[PDB]
């Protein structure tokens, strides 16, 4: 189990760690989060009490370094940093652990929620979507736009998700216009799976990462990307059977975890009704269709 | 964006544009089978592609053989339309290619956009006007060439005959739409109006009769009467 210490908490803030959330008062004796499960990526995120504008946070994997949080009064935010002196770090964490200055990652033993939301998400792929190579962790916030959004303005601070566009030369083979537009299997299996992503694990990883940025930061371009990647599968007549089964599990846990009160802005009515009721895969998402109909029957 | 009453003079400016109407591409007769079920029999169709400024009508005849062995024909027809319009554009010199294509039905937007991806600078636009181009098959010479075709064929006509020698393209399009609206509301009455006087003929190279300016004003008045009438005979007013 690993630890992310905090130098201090000078400003009142809600801190979230994956699907968990807690409140830290201004100048409260808070010095970080312990017992974080090894083996998964994690996200630590922030919403200031004084300006709920800008949710922001950091994707990281404790196997890749020793990371801590330190408020910066000039830039006005909690910053993740790496500590290279391993002895300095282990001593610091131990002293704080000895003084009970940290909140415990509260993982119920039965609970596989985080694994099920991050199964295919890898730090190395996150770092290609979020480009900042001098750090081992990746900053995301509510306002960051995607490469495709910039095509429709600072490229260094963009989310470089894979561009999906159903009315594009990449998506449509000359002479198969009607075929490829109505059945997207060519675009899914040859262009995206075989050509760009290489395998379905990497595709699912980007899909899961896009969902999590939409949920935790309200990132609109991420929501667009999540729905586009769903729709490309549902709109393909020919999809490997193992991908459909896994997609159903992925989406089930995403819909299960979504806050009930954010459904109106995080769920696209058109995509979900098409995918569940009109698409080629309308009958292949039994778990997802059941939880959607019992939790958000209004949307449908 | 969508073409409507507010931006109507744009049709007669000097940017090349085409209207595309697909309402006569897939045409059927519905009939009973020996077993008492219902079946369709396709008949020849046409794409109506029109330059409203010049009157040029690229009439692509759709022969029934194009539907043989195909499913979901009403959907295929929109894509066949888009395929043929794209082929037409590619066949034209660059300086004759349109800068906008206006479709008369919104269901043509995605088929045409996808077929025209090679031409990102050509705008594909819908319209809020309820244009009467379905009635093109009430023009006898156009119906004749469509029905006689034994293979796919493109015929080129000017739908304004020689009107542009005497009137503007705004006025010519207004006359065309009035004639076609009349033919759509009551084909027989409209056709009686146009031919009742045997001394006014249709030139071999024309679609409509050779009315003098004064006769066109009478004719046009008679078509407006018909349209208001039938609007009474219809709604009882
Ligand atoms: C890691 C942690 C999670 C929580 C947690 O669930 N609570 C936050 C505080 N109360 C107000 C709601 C419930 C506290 S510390
Ligand atoms: C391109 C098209 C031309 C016409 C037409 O009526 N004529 C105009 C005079 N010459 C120049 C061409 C033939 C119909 S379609």
């Amino acid at each position: 189990m690993n630890t992310v210490p905090f130098t201090s908490a000078p400003i009142e803030v809600t801190i979230g760690i994956d699907q968990y959330s807690f409140n830290v008062k201004e100048n409260q004796p808070f010095h970080g989060i312990k017992d974080i499960p090894i083996g998964h990526v994690h996200v630590i995120h922030f919403q200031h009490a004084d300006n709920s504008s800008m949710r922001y946070g950091y994707w990281f994997d404790c196997r890749m370094g020793n990371f801590y949080i330190q408020y910066d009064p000039k830039d006005g935010l909690y910053k993740m940093m790496e500590e290279r002196d391993g002895a300095k770090f282990e001593n610091i964490v131990h002293n704080f652990k000895e003084r009970q200055m940290m909140v415990s990652y509260p993982k119920i033993d039965e609970d596989d929620t985080w694994y099920n939301l991050t199964e295919f998400v890898q730090m190395d792929k996150i770092r290609k979507i979020v480009r900042k190579d001098e750090n081992q962790f990746s900053y995301v916030d509510s306002s960051m736009t995607t490469v495709q959004e910039n095509e429709l303005s600072d490229p260094a601070h963009s989310l470089n998700y894979t561009v999906i566009n159903f009315k594009s030369r990449e998506a449509i083979r000359p002479g198969h216009e009607m075929e490829d537009f109505l059945d997207k299997s060519y675009y899914l299996n040859t262009v995206m799976l075989q050509g760009i992503f290489k395998n379905s694990s990497n595709y699912f990883g980007e899909l899961q990462f896009a969902f999590l940025n939409a949920m935790f930061f309200g990132n609109y371009g991420s929501s667009l990307q999540w729905h586009a990647m769903i729709e490309l599968i549902c709109s393909s007549a020919t999809v490997p059977k193992h991908m459909l089964d896994k997609l159903d599990e992925i989406l089930y846990y995403q819909i299960k975890t979504l806050p009930e009160q954010y459904s109106d802005i995080l769920l696209n009515e058109r995509v979900w009704n098409i995918c569940l009721y009109s698409s080629f895969q309308k009958n292949s998402l039994h778990n997802t269709e059941k939880i959607m109909e019992n939790k958000y029957p209004e949307l449908l | 964006g969508a073409m409507n009453s507010s931006n109507y003079a744009e049709l007669f400016n000097n940017d090349i544009k085409l209207f595309v109407d697909d309402t006569n591409v897939y045409r059927v007769t519905v009939h009973k089978t020996f077993e008492g079920n219902v079946a369709t029999k396709a008949i020849n169709g046409c794409i109506f592609t029109l330059n409203p400024k010049t009157g040029h009508l690229f009439l692509k005849i759709i022969h029934t053989s194009v539907w043989a062995g195909q499913k979901r024909l009403s959907q295929l027809a929109k894509w066949k339309t888009a395929e043929e319009v794209s082929a037409l554009v590619r066949s034209l010199p660059k300086e004759e290619q349109p800068k906008q294509i206006i479709v008369t039905r919104k269901a043509m937007l995605d088929p045409l956009e996808v077929h025209m991806l090679d031409f990102p600078n050509i705008a594909i636009r819908p319209t809020e006007l309820r244009l009467p181009f379905s009635a093109a098959m009430s023009i006898d010479k156009l119906s004749d060439v469509v029905m006689k075709a034994t293979e796919p064929q493109m015929v080129l006509f000017n739908i304004y005959d020689d009107w542009l020698d005497r009137i503007s393209s705004y006025t010519a399009f207004s006359r065309l739409t009035l004639l076609l609206r009349a033919l759509k509301t009551n084909e027989e009455s409209a056709k009686m109006i146009l031919l009742s006087d045997p001394t006014i003929t249709i030139k071999s190279y024309h679609l409509w009769p050779s009315f003098t300016d004064e006769q066109w004003i009478t004719i046009e008045s008679q078509m407006r009467d018909l349209i208001l009438t039938e609007y009474g005979r219809k709604y009882n007013v």
